[PDB]
RNA sequence: CCGGGCACUCUAACGGGACUGCCCGCGAAAGCGGGAGGAAGGAGGGGACGACGUCUGGUCAGCAUGGCCCUUACGGCCUGGGCGACACACGUGCUACAAUGCCCACUACAAAGCGAUGCCACCCGGCAACGGGGAGCUAAUCGCAAAAAGGUGGGCCCAGUUCGGAUUGGGGUCUGCAACCCGACCCCAUGAAGCCGGAAUCGCUAGUAAUCGCGGAUCAGCCAUGCCGCGGUGAAUACG
């Protein structure tokens, strides 16, 4: 996760399979989830706050 | 009945029994009699000298079977070992080809574990 | 004229509708015989109905839907279990002592993470 | 079993469909 | 059991590059980094030196190994055996 | 290294969420994105004001934010001049177009965020950790509360070996689900270190 | 027949709103088809609780979404003027079909 | 089992004897909850019994488990550095479990290809006196009564 | 003569004079150290009072540890004037 | 399927219900035993939830951050190689050694999930992977989807076999700029070890173990036999 390896957000694939996620908070490339643009971490640090919409805490 | 070269299938279901063979596989075995139309279920020993005739002549002509079998497929692994092919180099050093792990699991192609110090 | 009970069990729901005739069992269409071809446990579902003599004096019209016909033979004795109560509800002093008007409440247990099935756990070697 | 890729339960197994397992 | 389908792959850095040797016969060497590369005719008689990833090594292209792909060519890993 | 966020633990009661609107699919990964990014500035700017929260709601194109201050004016700025600058500054990060709405915190001493926060900065001049922090639980305590705790991390009064400092008064029952405890956490940039400052207020209950 | 869909995060930001659709236009159209519920679709996030190794951690979240029918058969003006501007939630947003 | 005394499983009766140590001895057959196959193969087997044998089924069936059932079994024990083998009654519970498991074991010991077969005549041996199902009753009691020396560490 | 190492850093700093494995402050320290390592024809010549010289215990048996600094290691296999599997580690 | 109808199943929201509350027995009390009613009990079954502290526990490689070090480079771009090497050792697993089984056919019950260039109905070409065409779905109203074990009928006949599928030869599909190193899939041939495992050792007390299939996240594709989760059938045993 160093500046210089976000070149990430640089479109210019020359082919759309070096394409890859990235977390839009962290550059957590290993974990990231579609669904939020974040990795594994960070979506859990956020559903603790509150700051993930209608993201509660799953049971059953 | 004997049929391809050196072969003796009997006794058994004739499907079965053509399995016996160096090129026959349970495919084979279900269409030869498909054509030459012949019951599979049929005991070799109970078949026909007409449908002996018929699958003796369509299966050694129609497919290339037993020592002369042998003979292309040795002829291949023979040619991409001459020629400096990564593949043929994986049958001379005797370790696996298609690209598996040899870290373990390779004993099929290694043989029998070969322990040391360690 | 008609009689219901529903019947639930391991997560099956069995309509039992029971109707004063022969004592036959039309379960989802097929005959009871039918739809349970061959299950050693079939002649469970209508245990309720011999409870009391039943059968060759009822009948059954039968819809079930939801988990495994074993299940399903359980729901459905539930609910011929029920269903012959709202008839006569004099039958609970003989039909409950036997338990057939509970609802079987084991059900699936949820597969836990750590381990392998809910409780299975994974094996270690020189611990 | 499980793991003949060319049978019922081998197609099965490996989630797929081929000759062994048709669509239908 | 190999596959690619319909339209054999061929970078043509060396494609077109060697070819354009076939107009004046052939040449004395090449070297390419593309071992991702098939093997067509044209390129028989000729010598690629492909790359290991760290070296260029010569490899005399024959007939008998045409539609292999140069790197099947070129070892990358060495082992040369184990101990002892 | 045990026990739940104390709000996140909560969320369904006691404790409501910081940016409640619906989305889905292709937009709530964009749609998110942006609540931090307005988050991001409002901490780097409002400071001093005390910030304390951040409602975002939403319906489109048209955002809510409605940030919670202790000291509504420094938001403000003189005569409403400031909450013109951000305001714009906000477009010129989402042309959504939205409000910013400023409610004013009644009485910062049982805002944990705040109280973490006052705790973070004293240590941050060089204060006494423990005075800092039983002052801290005091000031909690000593207005309204059923129950207050701080806690410092390590390195304390910039020591070799990271301790960790405590302080706490009343009922303060992590495990009741149902507590409404408000948990506060401030950082402490340091010559020697980082050190993480935690407060946790209870009020009520039911 | 005018088919409107809503769908909330909030249980209760649904059966507040799509209920002051129903009392609204049943005024000024049919008498509406009740708010009918519909299934919930859940979304589950398993995540390792700590960084680095500990496989075993995780810890669960769940994104749920829920929905809700009304259906209002007679369209007639006054129904589109109790309803046309008057809504109140900020946790839904709908979806119309007529 | 630190706390309490674990109480006894009761099972369902047989759906069509209705006897209890009956779907115990096809609970012992049974194996990865194929139930079906398992109650099966014991019905198979009964209807094996009434050919061969012009002798009801149930009533076989229980005179084999009878024959099984040890009355005197070896329980290890730790005394006084080595590890003597206590002989000791058997509880009326554990005859069962032990009679039905043999009865089953030594049954998919037997050779005939099928499976109802070996348990239909293993039944029959069993009832009979012979097979290898009252081979480890009596190799049980024997063991006991061979020890019956240090049968006073009672336990 | 050193033979072999075990850790990469260790290994750069002798070899190549990467100083980029060790810490900065112990580059002088940890290279002292390598060349007597280096240059000890028997054990007895790492024995100098600066070193602490000691061999280990348990399964850690036919090993040696020399001190650089601190709580830090220089561990390692001695055997006929080479030693062998140079590692730079904690002594937890 | 049509009109029609909300009863029923169900869908999701709310409300009720269990508290040793009632009956008999012992007890000072708490409570223990027993019984009735009840869907259910004496914490009804499973989760979330982990105290003051311990291990100088784990991670500066997620992020944050003190100090030290590098700055034509200890930074940055690229192509290619490597992380996939092997004489070997161990851990966790998958498949299996078979007849309570394997194969073919016919036929029946599930839950929870996911779907925009995405799920892919149906029709056609191909043995097939898959290709061409194309409906609906914006997804309780369309698709993934076939559940598998199971029931019925047939084949196999105890053999390294119609067990078991490693390995290897050939042909081919698909994603992707590109599949030599190093993808998955299909079809033909090949058809290994393995006939139940030494010392030693692991799990689980009921809808659990055991067994069977189904979905998801990541994701072009995929080395998933992993992980998280779903339901089907469904035990043994616990003196102590
Ligand atoms: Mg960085
Ligand atoms: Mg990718
Ligand atoms: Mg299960
Ligand atoms: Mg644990
Ligand atoms: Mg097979
Ligand atoms: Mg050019
Ligand atoms: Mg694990
Ligand atoms: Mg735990
Ligand atoms: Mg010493
Ligand atoms: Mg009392
Ligand atoms: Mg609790
Ligand atoms: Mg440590
Ligand atoms: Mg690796
Ligand atoms: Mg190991
Ligand atoms: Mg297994
Ligand atoms: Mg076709
Ligand atoms: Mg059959
Ligand atoms: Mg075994
Ligand atoms: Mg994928
Ligand atoms: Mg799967
Ligand atoms: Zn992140």
């Amino acid at each position: 996760a160093r500046k210089a390896l976000i070149e990430k957000a640089k479109r210019t694939p020359k082919f759309k399979v070096r394409a890859y996620t990235r977390c839009v908070r962290c550059g957590r490339a290993r974990s990231v989830y579609r669904f939020f643009g974040l990795c594994r971490i960070c979506l859990r640090e956020l559903a603790h706050k509150g700051q993930l919409p209608g993201v509660r805490k799953a049971s059953w | 009945a004997r049929i391809a070269g050196v072969e003796i299938p009997r006794n058994k279901r004739v499907d079965v029994a053509l399995t016996y063979i160096y090129g026959i596989g349970k495919a084979r075995a279900k269409e030869a009699l498909e054509k030459t139309g012949i019951n599979p279920a049929t005991r070799v020993k109970d078949l026909t000298e007409a449908e002996v005739v018929r699958l003796r002549e369509y299966v050694e002509n129609t497919w290339k079977l037993e020592g002369e079998l042998r003979a292309e497929v040795a002829a291949n692994i023979k040619r991409l070992m001459d020629i400096g092919c990564y593949r043929g180099l994986r049958h001379r050093r005797g370790l696996p080809v298609r690209g598996q792990r040899t870290r373990t699991n390779a004993r099929t192609r290694k043989g029998p574990r070969k322990t040391v110090a360690g | 004229e008609q009689y219901y009970g529903t019947g639930r069990r391991k997560e099956a729901v069995a309509r039992v509708f029971l109707r004063p005739g022969n004592g036959k069992v039309t379960v989802n269409g097929q005959d009871f015989n039918e739809y349970f071809q061959g299950l050693v446990r079939a002649v469970a579902a209508l245990e309720p109905l011999r409870a009391v003599d039943a059968l060759g004096h009822f009948d059954a019209y039968i819809t079930v839907r939801g988990g495994g016909k074993s299940g399903q033979i359980d729901a459905i004795k539930l609910g011929i279990a029920r269903a012959l109560v709202q008839y006569n509800p004099d039958y609970r002093a003989k039909l409950k002592p036997l338990g057939f008007l509970t609802r079987d409440a084991r059900v699936v247990e949820r597969k836990k993470y750590g381990k392998h099935k809910a409780r299975r756990a994974p094996q270690y070697s020189k611990r | 079993g499980k793991g003949d890729r060319r049978t019922r339960r081998g197609k099965i197994w490996r989630g797929t469909y081929g000759k062994y397992r048709p669509r239908k | 059991p190999r596959s690619l389908k319909k339209g054999v792959f061929v970078d043509d850095h060396l494609l077109e590059k060697v070819l354009e040797l076939n107009a004046k016969g052939e040449k004395r060497l090449i070297k390419t980094w593309s071992r991702r590369s098939t093997i067509v005719p044209e390129m028989v008689g000729h010598t690629i030196a492909v790359y290991n990833g760290k070296q260029h090594v010569p490899v005399y292209i024959t007939e008998n190994m045409v539609g292999h792909k140069l790197g099947e060519f070129a070892p990358t890993r060495t082992y040369r055996g184990h101990g002892k | 290294g045990n026990k739940i966020h104390p709000i996140g633990f909560r969320l369904g009661i006691t404790r409501d969420w910081e940016s409640r609107w619906y989305a889905g699919k292709k937009q709530y990964r964009h749609l998110l994105l942006e609540d931090q990014r307005i988050r991001g500035l409002l901490e780097k700017e409002l400071y001093s004001a005390g910030l304390a929260r951040v409602d975002i709601e939403r319906a489109a194109d048209n955002v809510a934010v409605t940030v919670h201050v202790a000291k509504p004016g420094v938001v403000i700025g003189r005569g409403g001049e400031r909450i013109r600058v951000l305001r714009e500054e906000l477009a010129k990060l989402t042309g959504k177009n939205v409000a910013l709405n400023v409610q004013e915190v009644q009485n910062p001493n049982l805002s944990a965020p705040l109280v973490a926060q006052r705790v973070a900065e004293q240590i941050e001049r060089r204060f006494a950790v423990r005075r800092a922090i039983k002052q801290a639980v005091q000031r909690v305590m000593e207005s309204g509360a059923k129950g207050a705790k701080v806690i410092v991390s390590g390195r304390i009064g910039g020591a070799e070996q990271a301790r960790t400092e405590w302080a706490a008064q009343g009922r303060v029952p992590l495990h009741t689900l149902r507590a409404n405890i408000d948990y506060g956490f401030a950082l402490a940039r340091t010559t020697y270190g980082v050190l993480g400052v935690k407060a946790y207020i209870f009020l009520g209950e039911v | 027949k005018i088919r409107i869909k809503l769908r909330g995060f909030d249980h209760k930001t649904l059966d507040a709103s799509a209920q002051k659709i129903v009392e609204a236009a049943r005024r000024s159209g049919a008498q509406v088809s009740g708010p009918i519920p519909l299934p919930t679709r859940v979304r589950r996030f398993t995540v390792i609780r700590g960084p680095f190794k500990h496989k075993d951690s995780r810890e669960h979240f769940e994104l749920r979404t829920h929905n809700r029918l009304v259906d209002i058969i007679n369209p007639n003006r006054k129904t589109i003027e109790q309803l046309m501007t008057l809504d109140l939630p900020t946790g839904v947003e709908i979806e119309i079909k007529t | 089992a630190r706390r309490r005394r674990a109480e006894v499983r009761q099972l369902q009766p047989d759906l069509v004897y209705g006897d209890v140590l009956v779907t115990a001895f096809i609970n012992k057959i049974m194996r990865d909850g194929k139930k079906n196959l398992a109650a099966r193969i014991f019905y198979d087997a009964c209807k094996i019994i009434q050919e061969k044998t012009g002798q009801e089924p149930l009533k076989v069936f229980k005179q084999a488990v009878e024959n099984v059932k040890p009355r005197m079994e070896v329980r290890s024990r730790r005394v006084g550095g080595a590890n003597y083998q206590v002989p000791m009654e058997v509880s009326p519970r554990r005859q069962q479990s032990l009679a039905l498991r043999w009865l089953v074991q030594a049954a998919n010991q037997r050779p005939e290809r099928r499976a109802a077969v070996r348990i239909a005549h293993e039944l029959m041996d069993a009832a009979e006196g012979k097979g290898g199902a009252v081979k480890k009753k009596e190799d049980v009691e024997r063991m006991a009564e061979a020890n019956r020396a240090y049968a006073h560490y009672r336990w | 003569g050193i033979k072999s190492f075990k850790h990469k850093g260790l290994k750069l700093l002798f070899e190549k004079g990467v100083t980029s494995g060790v810490p900065a402050q112990d580059v002088d320290r940890i290279n002292d150290r390598l060349q007597a390592i280096d240059t000890a024809t028997e054990i007895g010549e790492l024995n100098r009072q600066i070193y602490k010289l000691h061999p280990l215990k348990g399964d850690r048996e036919g090993y040696w540890s020399i001190t650089v600094r601190a709580n830090w290691r220089i561990t390692f296999q001695f055997i006929n004037g080479d030693a062998y599997i140079l590692n730079y580690e904690d002594y937890h």
